[PDB]
Parts: structure tokens; C-alpha cells; sequence
């Protein structure tokens, strides 16, 4: 009863669940790239 | 002369069929009517349950709900309740015209 | 409610619906017609077969 | 009544059609349009 | 720019310059600061769903994944799935 | 047990000072309820006049006519209610307006210039600069001007600054003052200030007396604590005239060898009027409300 | 004893504006870089 | 109505800001209460602002210039005022024989503003007053066309009087930066009442200084209130207190010396059940100022309105009865949820 | 460093709603 | 209703239509600040009305805010109360809050109508006082049990949780177990209620009760808990000050 | 890149199937996402 | 003059949002 | 601009209270907070009503466009 419903969009979802929250790390380092540039890399 | 029906109504979705518990709706009224009504109410030996509240502030909405034991109907409770208040006012108002003139 | 949204009503005599009209909502409707485009609930326009 | 005040002398004077924009007692360019006796319905809130 | 005062007792003018230099670099940086990180993922996923097959396939039916995440399981309801002992006291309740 | 009859045997009623317009009263052995209801309706539901439709010929004055138009609303009127009939707002403003429900105050005032020496004076360099709310003249019409014989309509407070004017300017308006309540606009409310406050309780747990007997007296105000001797204890001579600043329990000596709280059941109620009523009027009525509310609701078909 | 307002001295100057120097020379010499520079571009040594 | 601050920097005279005032000293009450004030949303009293609180006006001028076609000294067809037999009904409600407005009506979206009359169409026409919010006519002036004078004054300065009362969206502010929008005109009846007898003008949500950390605002609230009582102002100018001499200690002295507590609470009343609050409510005068800014002057509804041509899709342009679009991301989100019919 | 100085003779301004400055 | 940027799906919700009279903007509860992430700092939002059913039934169904009490980001709520009914909660069930049968009984119905659908009895059951002589006396937490057991299915048990607080036990003094949330029997018998319970936090009592009960029934009791703390804030007023 | 991807797709002589959401959505096209992963049919009684 | 059916009967109003015909219908 | 009719926090009128209060300062030379009292202003927030008052309206006044000078 937990299973995923045929048709949903996970596509979106998976965008959307990576996007959204990268909007919290915009601030700067406190070596290794991190953050936003990273995750463009 | 006619009744106006619009100021006390009687929400038969939440009466129940006995009619020992009623929720009352009155337009025009807040706390000022509510909190002093409920009071009065809630000192009647059969009343079980009672409360005063207001849906929101902007829509003129005032809801009663009084839940009794046996032997008495919610609409008596009320009516006794309204009874009462208009006696309890009579006593204030008396006391006061007595103590301007004991001045 | 948590599950609602407060509409002004100044957007609730604007926005309207397109509602057929049956004869399980003659009654609602008949209402909203009389009442017109600027009592709420009311009726902006109707539309013919 | 008709009425023009004039900008800089303070002066009440008004002027029909086919007359100078000016104020007759001194040269200025500026009329302001005086207020005239007519009902204006207020609340008072 | 150690500052050994606080906001109840006030701060020193020497301690309170300072720490407006603090304050305007916050600023700066949240003016400065995944628009277009999202739109391009977004416009090559937008396809991309479950399938009545219950495997991940893209708008034009080709196969990206066999299962979602391997196991097909709605992220909005794998919460208590592993939450054993709640399910236990309220195995009426569920079943 | 309640029963209305064993209210009366406990319900008190005490009387400090009444003035022509403010009258401090106390009400004990009642319900926060009844006490707040009575508040409630001296402020919002107590019917007053004032004026409310302000109809300008001329407006030349720096204050803008809306603003001039809300003064004139805010000046109380000294007009007792009763005399007037409460004002139908279905039926056309030709048929709206009689002589039993609206009172005219009309403000004529024209500014010019006066000879005298010059930092002068505003009322020797000027005729008519500053227009008071006594300058709003009483114009009686229709059906009775023979009832207001005796009750000339005078604005309770005379000296009332409305307008202030240069020469050239001038002021022309009929002001409509009608029959309102005090819970649609605050220039209705026929009280200045309704309030009431608990009769403050000061519980005293140890006989703190000697020195600290001195010290605990100018916690509180010089009428409250009262000391005996420098033993016989000390007591609480006049707990009413306590401000309720809590001085005493900043005080380590003090914080845990005395209580602060108050008699629920003693009410300190102070009322002033604006002028057209006396506060005593304004609690009578408010009673005589409260009592209608509940008796309207009595006599009244519960529909569904 | 205190760092008041001034309320009759306020007053005062709104009826009667001085005929002297005017109050607030402080206002003056927050616009002092901008008329000056303009001043400089006719008054002063040199033409 | 402008008030001079009972809490401010001696400067505040050095430039003599108290003839042009910025705002007014306020009853603020740090409490939570209403319930509809919570981080960025602030209360004001309903009869307080039924009072005249916080109440502004807003002037706007227009230039109605008749030399918008003619150039060079060309003929004109045009001139201030009525033309012979043609004259649509009810137009001299609003503009005198002149055919310019009478200085103090009362105009709406649709009215006229103006009249003239151009010979090239032979026809009286009008200059409509267009705008969501209604004005008043402050001022008319009547302008020579220079131009080698001789030619009648058709152009004219026209200053609209609009009224702004505070609504619900209005942005009001301390000087501590600490800004809430007007979240509701609570009544004085339903206000939490003090035991001197005063309800609050502005509520604060105690939510809001523990993230801002605005104690300014907290040592203005107990110096106001020192202020007011005493009738006194009193310096605010930074660095004038020490750690050892705290102001919390020195208008706390001062509180306590008028007959109020220490620490600048007050014991307040509900104003619904009208019992005693669970403790005292920290009360003072607080100088606040009213932003500018409408809270919504981008509020706007549309059902259907005009088209663009090419696209045949609601145009751009709030006043215009336009639409607001769904871009990308609500496309997106659409997508998202898996709701097909909503996107369609 | 010198301390913000003090008002002078500052009195009792408040009281109870039923008592003026009657009590010195 | 939508606010930008629609980030995620979820500042892109469907609401139920709620006119309210005498209003110039569009009234929003708390419940809906994180999802959006719109803060009342005169933020502004985009009302959209679809003109057809099946249009509707997915706005009603699908994207409606009823199913967005969890994110499909990590799976953690984004539904919960913000700031006032998170310190009422702390005073109210705090063992120091005890309330009279007047005072108990108002609090019930000022939160919970029947007429508004908010019971699942048709009549507001109410528990014995935790005090019986010598007056008769009701806690803070009391309330929170009777609220779960007039919006709770009478036909399932009650909920059954070991949670635990922000607030540590050493702040409400000696031997106290205050920290430790204890649920038995849909029963409040120990700990406060913090932002980690009635929050938008994983775990807490509102999410123990949409896993148990459902989705429906943790906005019922969000909503309640809602009625309550804002009745209670203006009953008991909260504030801040110099002292603190 | 639009005029650039549609000479790549002339030039293809490419048939685009509608089945992308971006395609469905510039021919008007109900999303084959969610509630467009299936049809509905009306079950009638009558032969 | 619109030509519809319906016949306009000249004197057009203009609805800010709406420009109807005094008379049977609304552009 | 001028003095407001009644208090904005309780409604106490403070409109006829403002030339008598500059009187007080002026020519019987008291203190701000004695001359509030002697007028009738106890409660705070009826004290700083007229305390606080600017009076623009003598500053606005003095530009009369209906007289010379
Ligand atoms: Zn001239
Ligand atoms: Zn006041």
C-alpha cells in the first residue's frame, strides 16, 4: 500500500527535490568545491 | 407585528434527537452576550456541558452549545439562561439607583 | 481551515464558473440569476443551448 | 460670479474668450481656479 | 573585532563599527546569491513518470529505470515503514 | 447553589466619588461575565448623538474638508438621546431626515482683517482666525422647535478648536447629527474612559515588623500599608489605593514573605462622560441593554 | 537637568520665520558640497 | 496629524526634522493576543484609526497640454470649454463653464476632467479621468502657452486629492526597523485593556524581536512611557549609556519614580473574557511611522478580459483587466502533481 | 566617563482610577 | 494558490474557496507558510479558479493541501503551527495549568463544533477532573486528551507514542519527566507540547496521528490544536520584555 | 535554439509522435502524465 | 452600429472591461 | 497640522487643550508635565497627545494664495 502510483511524475519530482533545496546552500564556504558550483560541475 | 427568525437558530446538524444537547447560532452578538450567557448557563444544576464560540470575526456569527443531563431540553436551558440574565440585571440595575441615593 | 483560503468579495462577484443548469440545481441557480453580477451569491452571464 | 486668482498678486479676476492669459493688475502667466459655492457630499469618518 | 558587549547593555562605538562590517557583508551575499539548475533538469525529466508496468519510463517509452529506486515505494509513504513498534501498538488500527 | 435571590444577599454596591461627569463605583460579589458585559456596553452599545453627514457650501480654509468634516463628528454633543428616534436607511434621504430623527448644526464663519499694533496676537491681527465648536449654531426644524425650548443643542465642550483660518477664508456647512452606537465609530461611544479594575489583594504571610515594616510601606503607596507600632505586626490599611506595581517583590527581603493578588469578586469601576449624559445614565442604560438583549431572545421564536 | 524638546521655542519660529540668520545652520552644510561647486563656477579667485 | 518624538537623538533638532514630522507616538504593547499578528503582520486599533491615527493623503498633478498635435504655430482646432449645439447629458456636474473642474468634486474612473472642443472633428470632446482609486480636485491652474502669447490658454495643471485611511495590507514600522504589514483594525472592545484604562493604538508579536534583536525598540518602549508621564524627552543618541550605566535602569528608575514597575510591564485585561492576563504585558510609547506603499496596490482579478491579436492570449497590464501569467515553473508543478486537466 | 545625568525632582504621576495626587 | 517561485509542487496547492465579507486580501492560514515558504511580510499571491469538473476533482484530489502534509523530497511534514500556538502550547500544557469545569468545558467547545463537523461522537465527550477534592480541577493536558478523543474515530483505540521535547527536564526543576512525550490510550499523561510535536516536524504527535489515523484527521487536529491555541492566547496572553 | 532544432527536424523529415509534455502542450494536447496515462470509456447498455 | 440579430439602438456604453451594447449583448 | 479631537488610545477630547497648554508654558511658566496635569491629562497616552503635537497647520497657514503679501 506504500507503492508508488503508475503515472506519477517522478521526472519532475526528482528535479523539483534537487532544485528546491539547493536554494538553502547560496552562502559561501565557512579546499573541495561545494554547494551550487559542484553540483553544476 | 412579525417575529424576526434570522437572530436564533437552531442547528439541527449538530441537535441531538433526544434535544438533551443543541448548538444555537445568533446573529449579531460576541463575547459581550456569549461569555456572560454561558455563565449564567452553566450555573443550572442540569446543564452537563457548556460553551461559547465565534466561527470568525469578520461573519456576525455567535454559536452556544449546551449539552444537559436528563429531565431538561437544551432550548429550556437557554431559556432559562436568558431569564436569569435579564433578573441578574434587574438586581444590578437596583443596587445601583439605591447606593446613588445612600450617597 | 488549513485545507481553505479567505477570497475577498471583491474577486467573488469577478470570477464565475460556467454551471449547467439541472433539475437538481434549478433551485441554486434561480437564485443567483435573481441576485445578478454584483450580489453574492450571484450570476455575471448566462449561456443558451 | 466667476473667478480666476492670480498666482502672484492675489488678485480675483476672471477673463472670457479671445482674451491675454494674464493677470490684469500685473503680468503674470499663472491663474489658479478659484473655488466656487457648489454641494460636495462628505462623510464624517 | 572581538565584541565583549551585548545588545541589552549596548556596544562600544569602537565594538559597534565593527560589527556593522559584519552585518553589511551578510547582506551583500544574500543579494548576490538554482533557477536555471532546475529548468534544465526539469525540461529533459518532464516525460519521465511510473509506468502501469511499474518501471520508470520517459514520454517516448523508453526504459529508464526497472523500478523506482529499486523497490517502487512513493517517498510520501516510506515514513513508518520501517517504524516497526509504532505499527505494533497500532496493529488494529492499520490492519 | 445560585439562586437570583442569593445573589442579592451578597451583591454590594459602593460609591467613592460621583462628579457631573465622572463617577467612581464599586461592584462586589459579581461575575467578571456581568462586569465586563456592562464595560462592553458603555463604550460600544450605549446609543449617543454626533454628527454624521457634513454637507459644505465652501470650504477656503487649509484644513481639507474631509478632516473638517471628522472633527466636527468627534466634538460631543450635549444632546440627550430618547428625544430622538433611530434613523431608517432603506427609505430615500427626502423621506430619511425629520424633525424626529436628525438635529442641523450649521458653521458660517468668513475671515478678515483687523487695525491694531504689532508676534500679535491671532485674535487682534484677525476677525473670526479661530473657528471653536461653539461657533456650530443650532438650527431647530419641522414639526417640533418648541421641544428644544428648554435643551438648547450646545457641543459639550464649547472651547474645541476646529478650524484655523487667514483673512479671505471662509467656512459654510449643515451638519446632519443622528442617533448611533459607540461599536460602529468611536464618536458615538457616549464614555470618555469605562474601565474597571480588581481591588487589589495583598496577602500577608509573616508579621514583618521593626525596620523592614518601614521599608515594606514605601513599596507601595503612601495610603496602602499602614504600621501599628514597631511590633503589633504589619497591616493593610487601604489595599484599594495600590497601584499594583509589584515595587515589593523586587526586593529580597521581601519576595518570599508576602503574596500579590486581587478579589475576583470586587470590581473598581470608573466612568466619564463626554458630556451628553451623566456617568450614572450610562451605566443604568447599559444594564437596561444587557437585560433587553436577554429579554429580546425570551420572547423570540427558535427557528429549524 | 534633562535633554528636552523645545516646544514654545518651536511654535514661535513656526509663526514668526526669523528675519536674521536662519535656524539650523547644520541643514545648510549638509547641502554645503553642492552649492558650493556651484558657487566655484563663477565667485571666487580667478573668475 | 505629525508627532515629535518623546524618544530621539538631540540631532534630531540640530536639523530641525520637527518641521517636516515623519510619524507619531503610538501605545504599543509587545503582546500576542489577536492571534492574526504573527512575524511579518502587526494590529491597529479600530478606534484609534476611527480616531484619525495614522491617517494620510495622497496629491497627484496632471498636465492636460493642447499642444500635444499642433507644432510649428499651426491652426487650431481645439479650445478650453463647451462647443455650440453639440453637448452630451450631464457633464456640468463635474467642469464649469470654463470647462475646466470645480476646484473640491468628487471624481471616479469614467469622469471628465476637462472639455474643449477641436474644429477639426467639429465635436465637443472630454479628457476622462481614469484610476482604481477616487480623488478630489485640490487645484486647477490655467497656463499662458508663451509661444508668442496671443493664442488662448488651452494647457492646465490639474492636482488630485486622494485620501488614504490605513487598510489591511498597510506597512507600519518603528524606528528600529521592525516592519508589519496591517493585518487586521482590531475593535477597542475586543483590544486587550490595561489597568489605567488604555488599550494599545499598535500590537507587536513578541515573535519578532527574538530573530531581529531590535532591544533599541524594547529601551524606546520604557523611555516613551518614562516620557510621557513625566513630560520630558529624553536622549537617544548612540553610546550616551555605559555597561554600567545601563538606559534599562535609568528609565526603569524613572518608571518606578511615576508609579509604574521597573521593568516596563503593565497589568493588562482580555478583552474577551475580560480576566486578568496570565502576567503583566510589556507597554510603552513607541514613535511609529506608516510606510507609503499600498499593501496591495498590485491587487488585481480578472475573468475575462482583452487579447492579444497574434497570440490570442490574455494581455499584459494590471489595469487593462489583464492576465497573470503561469510561467514555466507552474508549468512544472502541474506536471508535478500528475493533474493533466489542471495544466490543459 | 561621565554618567547620563538624572531629572530633577521627579514625583509620583499615577495612580489608582478613583484617587488623584491628594496623598504628598 | 500559488506562490512564487513554485520551486516544488507544493507552493502550488488547491484550496477550498472561503468568502469572507467585508476583506480587501486573500486570507491564508498558518498551516500553509512552509509549503509556500510565504512569509505575511506583504508578500503577495496568484488565485486561480478552474472553469471545468475534471479540472476541479484534481485540484480537490490530487494537488489539494490535504496530501501535502509530507514533501516527497525526504518524506518529512511541511504542515505544522508557526510561532504564538507553539509558546501557548508550552504554558497550556504546562503541569502548572490547571482549569476550573467553566473554564475546561470552554476551551473544548471553543476549538471543537459539532455543527462545523469538528466531532466523530454527535456529542462533546468530556474526561473526570485529574482533581476532585477540594474543587474540582482540570490540567493543560487534559485538554489535549479531550480534543484527540471528540476528533478521533470512536470505533479505532487511541494513539500510543514515546516522543520527546526541545525543552530539557532540568528547566522545569527537580525529578521532572517533562521532557519525555507520553501518549497511552490517546492520552496525554507526560511531557509539553513543543514545535516538535504540533510542528512541521517528523515523528512528533500530529505526524504520529496522520500515520495512525490519516490525512484528514491530522488537518482535523491541526486545525483544533489551532482554534485552541489561538482561544488560549487570548484568554492567557503571551509577551516579551526588559525582565527577559 | 528553436530555428535551429527545427532545420535539424525539417531536414530529418521528422514526424514528432506528441509524446513529450512539451509537444502535447504546443498542439493542445492532453499531458500523458498522471491523469492522462489512461483513457476513459463509458460502459452502454443497448446492442 | 454591431449588426447582430439583435438590433443595438444606438448610444454604445462603455464598461471599463466591458464594452456593451445598451441594448442585447457584450463585446 | 492641528491639535486632534480626542486621544487616538481612548477617545478623551484634547482639541480644546492646546492654546490653554501653551499658556501654561508661556506666561504662568510651568513645567511640560505640571501644565499637562492642570489641564486634565492623567492617563499617559492623553499626556503625550498635546506634549507631542507639532501644529503645522501656523507653518502651513502663512502661504495664503487669496491675500497680497
Ligand atoms: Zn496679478
Ligand atoms: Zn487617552
Amino acid at each position: 500500500r506504500s507503492l508508488i502510483n503508475p503515472g506519477e511524475a517522478v521526472g519532475i519530482i526528482a528535479s523539483q527535490s534537487v532544485g528546491e533545496p539547493s536554494t538553502q546552500m547560496t552562502l559561501n564556504t565557512f579546499n573541495v568545491t561545494l554547494g551550487i558550483p559542484r553540483l553544476r560541475e | 407585528e412579525e417575529p424576526d427568525r434570522e437572530k436564533i437558530k437552531l442547528l439541527t446538524q449538530a441537535t441531538s434527537e433526544d434535544g438533551t444537547s443543541a448548538s444555537f447560532q445568533i446573529v449579531e452578538e460576541d463575547h459581550t452576550l456569549g461569555n456572560a450567557l454561558r455563565y449564567v448557563i452553566m450555573k443550572n444544576p442540569d446543564v452537563e456541558f457548556c460553551g461559547y464560540s465565534i466561527p470568525h470575526p469578520s461573519e456576525n456569527l455567535l454559536n452556544i452549545r449546551i449539552q444537559t443531563y436528563g429531565e431538561t431540553t437544551a432550548v429550556d436551558a437557554l431559556q432559562k439562561g436568558l431569564k436569569d440574565l435579564m433578573d441578574l440585571c434587574d438586581v444590578v440595575e437596583s443596587k445601583f439607583t439605591e447606593k446613588i441615593k445612600s450617597m | 481551515e488549513t485545507n481553505e483560503i479567505g477570497v475577498p468579495p471583491v474577486f467573488a462577484v469577478k470570477l464565475t464558473y460556467p454551471e449547467p443548469v439541472t433539475a437538481y440545481n434549478i433551485a441554486e441557480l434561480r437564485q443567483a440569476v435573481i441576485n445578478g453580477p454584483d450580489k453574492w451569491p450571484g450570476a455575471t452571464q448566462i449561456q443558451n443551448e | 460670479t466667476l473667478k480666476y486668482i492670480c498666482a502672484e498678486c492675489s488678485s480675483k479676476l476672471s477673463l472670457s474668450r479671445t482674451d491675454a492669459v494674464r493677470c490684469k493688475d500685473c503680468g503674470h502667466r499663472i491663474l489658479l481656479k478659484a473655488r466656487t459655492k457648489r454641494l460636495v457630499q462628505f462623510e464624517a469618518r | 573585532g572581538y565584541v565583549k558587549g551585548r545588545f541589552y547593555s549596548g556596544i562600544k562605538p569602537q565594538e559597534y563599527y565593527f560589527h556593522c562590517m559584519a552585518g553589511r557583508e551578510g547582506l551583500i551575499d544574500t543579494a548576490v546569491k538554482s533557477g536555471y539548475l532546475q529548468r534544465c533538469l526539469t525540461k529533459q525529466l518532464e516525460g519521465v513518470h511510473v509506468s502501469y508496468d511499474n518501471s520508470i519510463r520517459d514520454a517516448d517509452g523508453t526504459l529508464v529505470q526497472f523500478m523506482y529506486g529499486g523497490d517502487a515505494i512513493d517517498i510520501t509513504k516510506e515514513s513508518h515503514m520501517t517504524q516497526f513498534e509504532f505499527c505494533l501498538d497500532n496493529y488494529y488500527a492499520l490492519l | 447553589e445560585w439562586n437570583v435571590e442569593k445573589f442579592k444577599k451578597d451583591f454590594e454596591v459602593n460609591i467613592s466619588s460621583l462628579d457631573a461627569r465622572e463617577a467612581n463605583f464599586d461592584l462586589i460579589n459579581i461575575d467578571t461575565s456581568i462586569a465586563n458585559a456592562f464595560r462592553r456596553i458603555m463604550i460600544s452599545e450605549v446609543p449617543s448623538v454626533a454628527a454624521e453627514y457634513v454637507y459644505f457650501f465652501n470650504n477656503t480654509s487649509v484644513i481639507q474638508d474631509e478632516v473638517l468634516a471628522h472633527r466636527i463628528g468627534l466634538v460631543p454633543l450635549k444632546v440627550d438621546p430618547d428625544m430622538l428616534t433611530w434613523v431608517d436607511s432603506n427609505l430615500p434621504d427626502d423621506e430619511k431626515f425629520t424633525d424626529e430623527n436628525t438635529i442641523v448644526l450649521s458653521l458660517n464663519v468668513k475671515c478678515t482683517r483687523n487695525p491694531d499694533a504689532p508676534s500679535t496676537d491671532p485674535k487682534e491681527l484677525y476677525n473670526n482666525a479661530h473657528v471653536y465648536a461653539r461657533d456650530l449654531k443650532f438650527e431647530p426644524q419641522g414639526r417640533q422647535s418648541t421641544t428644544f425650548a428648554d435643551c438648547p443643542v450646545v457641543p459639550a465642550d464649547p472651547d474645541i478648536l476646529l478650524a484655523k483660518l487667514r483673512p479671505g477664508q471662509e467656512i459654510s456647512l449643515k451638519a446632519h447629527c443622528i442617533l448611533g452606537i459607540g461599536g460602529d465609530h468611536a464618536k458615538f461611544s457616549p464614555v470618555s474612559t469605562a474601565s474597571y479594575r480588581l481591588l487589589p489583594q495583598i496577602n500577608i504571610l509573616q508579621p514583618i515588623k521593626g525596620e523592614s515594616a518601614r521599608r515594606f510601606q514605601k513599596c507601595f503607596p503612601p495610603g496602602v500599608i499602614g504600621i501599628d507600632e514597631g511590633s503589633d505586626e504589619a497591616y493593610v490599611k487601604d489595599a484599594r489605593k495600590d497601584t499594583v506595581s509589584r515595587e515589593v517583590l523586587r526586593y529580597e527581603e521581601f519576595a518570599d514573605k508576602v503574596k500579590l493578588g486581587r478579589v475576583r469578586n470586587h470590581f473598581i469601576f470608573n466612568v466619564e462622560s463626554a458630556g451628553a449624559m451623566t456617568p450614572e445614565e450610562i451605566f443604568f442604560k447599559s444594564v437596561r441593554i444587557l437585560k433587553n438583549k436577554a429579554e429580546y431572545l425570551k420572547n423570540c421564536p427558535i427557528t429549524q | 537637568r534633562t535633554a528636552d524638546f523645545r516646544t514654545l521655542e518651536r511654535e514661535s519660529r513656526f509663526i514668526n520665520p526669523p528675519k536674521d540668520k536662519s535656524a539650523f545652520p547644520l541643514l545648510q552644510e549638509a547641502v554645503q558640497p553642492h552649492i558650493g561647486s556651484f558657487n566655484a563656477l563663477t565667485e571666487g579667485p580667478d573668475g | 496629524t505629525g508627532q515629535t518624538p518623546i524618544v530621539k537623538a538631540n540631532l534630531y533638532d540640530d536639523y530641525g526634522m520637527d518641521n517636516f514630522p515623519n510619524g507619531f507616538n503610538a501605545v504599543v504593547a509587545v503582546i500576542s493576543y489577536t492571534g492574526y499578528d504573527m512575524d511579518d503582520a502587526m494590529i491597529i486599533n479600530k478606534s484609534a484609526d476611527e480616531r484619525g491615527f495614522g491617517y494620510g493623503t495622497m496629491y497627484k498633478t496632471e498636465k492636460v497640454d493642447l499642444a500635444l498635435n499642433r507644432n510649428r504655430g499651426d491652426p487650431i482646432t481645439q479650445h478650453f470649454g463647451f462647443g455650440n449645439d453639440e453637448w452630451p447629458k450631464e457633464w456640468l456636474e463635474k467642469l464649469d463653464e470654463d470647462g475646466l473642474p470645480y476646484i473640491g468634486t468628487y471624481v471616479e474612473e469614467g469622469d471628465p476632467i476637462c472639455a474643449y472642443f477641436d474644429d477639426t472633428l467639429n465635436k465637443t470632446k472630454i479628457k476622462t479621468y481614469h484610476s482604481s482609486e477616487p480623488a478630489y480636485i485640490e487645484e486647477v491652474n490655467l497656463i499662458g502657452d508663451e509661444s508668442n502669447k496671443f493664442q488662448e490658454l488651452q494647457t492646465v495643471s490639474i492636482k488630485y486629492r486622494i485620501r488614504r485611511t490605513p487598510q489591511i495590507g498597510d506597512k507600519f514600522s518603528s524606528r528600529h526597523g521592525q516592519k508589519g504589514v496591517c493585518s487586521r483594525k482590531w475593535p477597542t472592545i475586543d483590544m486587550p485593556f490595561s489597568e489605567t484604562g488604555i488599550q494599545p493604538d499598535i500590537i507587536i508579536n513578541p515573535h519578532a524581536f527574538p530573530s531581529r534583536m531590535t532591544i533599541g525598540m524594547f529601551v524606546e518602549s520604557l523611555a516613551g512611557k518614562a516620557g510621557a508621564l513625566h513630560g520630558i524627552a529624553q536622549d537617544s543618541t548612540p553610546w550616551i549609556f555605559n555597561e554600567d550605566d545601563t538606559p534599562a535602569d535609568y528609565f526603569g528608575e524613572q518608571l518606578a519614580k511615576a508609579g509604574y514597575n521597573y521593568h516596563g510591564n503593565e497589568p493588562m485585561y482580555s478583552g474577551a473574557t475580560g480576566e486578568e492576563l496570565r502576567a503583566d504585558i510589556y507597554v510603552g510609547v513607541v514613535y511609529y511611522q506608516r510606510l507609503r506603499h499600498m499593501v496591495n496596490d498590485k491587487f488585481q482579478v480578472r475573468s475575462t478580459g482583452p487579447v492579444n491579436s497574434l497570440t490570442m492570449q490574455p494581455v499584459k497590464g494590471r489595469k487593462r483587466h489583464g492576465g497573470i501569467r503561469v510561467g514555466e515553473m507552474e508549468r512544472d508543478a502541474l506536471i508535478g502533481h500528475g493533474t493533466s486537466f489542471l495544466l490543459q | 566617563r561621565k554618567d547620563v545625568p538624572k531629572v530633577e525632582g521627579l514625583k509620583l504621576e499615577h495612580f489608582a482610577t478613583g484617587y488623584d495626587a491628594e496623598d504628598f | 494558490m500559488n506562490r512564487q517561485p513554485t520551486l516544488h509542487k507544493a507552493s502550488m496547492m488547491g484550496h477550498k474557496v472561503r468568502v469572507l465579507p467585508n476583506e480587501k486580501t486573500l486570507r491564508l492560514h498558518y498551516a500553509n507558510t512552509g509549503a509556500y515558504n510565504a512569509d505575511f511580510d506583504g508578500d503577495e499571491m496568484n488565485m486561480h479558479f478552474p472553469q471545468n469538473e475534471n479540472a476541479r476533482a484534481e485540484a480537490l484530489n490530487l494537488a489539494n493541501t490535504d496530501s501535502q502534509y509530507l514533501t516527497p523530497t525526504s518524506g518529512s511534514p511541511v504542515r505544522g503551527l508557526i510561532q504564538d500556538h507553539i509558546s501557548a502550547g508550552v504554558w497550556l500544557t504546562s503541569k502548572d495549568s490547571f482549569f476550573t469545569r467553566e473554564q475546561y468545558q470552554q476551551y473544548i467547545y471553543g476549538c471543537i463544533r459539532p455543527e462545523d463537523g469538528h466531532t466523530t461522537r454527535s456529542k462533546i465527550v468530556t474526561l473526570p477532573p485529574t482533581i476532585f477534592k477540594p474543587y474540582p480541577l482540570w490540567t493543560g493536558k487534559q485538554i489535549i486528551t479531550t480534543v484527540l478523543l471528540n476528533v478521533t474515530p470512536p470505533d479505532m483505540p487511541g494513539i500510543n507514542l514515546i516522543s520527546k521535547n526541545k525543552i530539557k527536564n532540568e528547566y522545569w526543576g527537580k525529578g521532572s519527566l517533562e521532557n519525555e512525550v507520553l501518549f497511552k490510550d490517546g492520552a496525554l499523561l507526560c511531557g509539553i507540547l513543543d514545535k516538535s510535536q504540533y510542528g512541521a516536524s517528523k515523528y512528533g504527535i500530529v505526524h504520529s496521528l496522520h500515520e495512525v489515523y490519516g490525512p484528514e484527521v491530522a488537518a482535523k487536529v491541526l486545525s483544533v490544536l489551532g482554534r485552541l491555541f489561538t482561544n488560549y492566547i487570548t484568554a492567557t496572553a503571551f509577551t516579551c520584555g526588559m525582565d527577559d | 535554439t528553436t530555428c535551429q532544432f527545427l532545420t535539424k527536424a525539417v531536414l530529418d523529415n521528422e514526424r514528432e509522435q506528441l509524446d513529450s509534455p512539451s509537444a502535447r502542450i504546443v498542439v493542445g494536447k492532453l499531458n500523458n502524465v498522471g491523469t492522462g496515462s489512461f483513457d476513459v470509456l463509458a460502459k452502454v447498455p443497448n446492442a | 452600429i454591431c449588426g447582430t440579430d439583435n438590433c443595438p439602438s444606438r448610444l454604445w456604453r462603455i464598461i471599463d472591461g466591458r464594452r456593451t451594447c445598451q441594448y442585447g449583448h457584450v463585446m | 497640522m492641528i491639535v486632534p479631537v480626542r486621544c487616538f488610545s481612548c477617545g478623551k477630547v484634547v482639541g480644546d487643550k492646546w492654546e490653554s497648554y501653551l499658556n501654561l508654558l508661556q506666561e504662568d511658566e510651568l513645567d511640560e508635565g505640571t501644565a499637562l496635569s492642570r489641564l486634565g491629562l492623567k492617563r499617559y497616552c492623553c499626556r503625550r497627545m498635546i506634549l507631542t503635537h507639532v501644529d503645522l497647520i501656523e507653518k502651513f497657514l502663512r502661504y495664503n494664495p487669496l491675500e497680497k503679501r
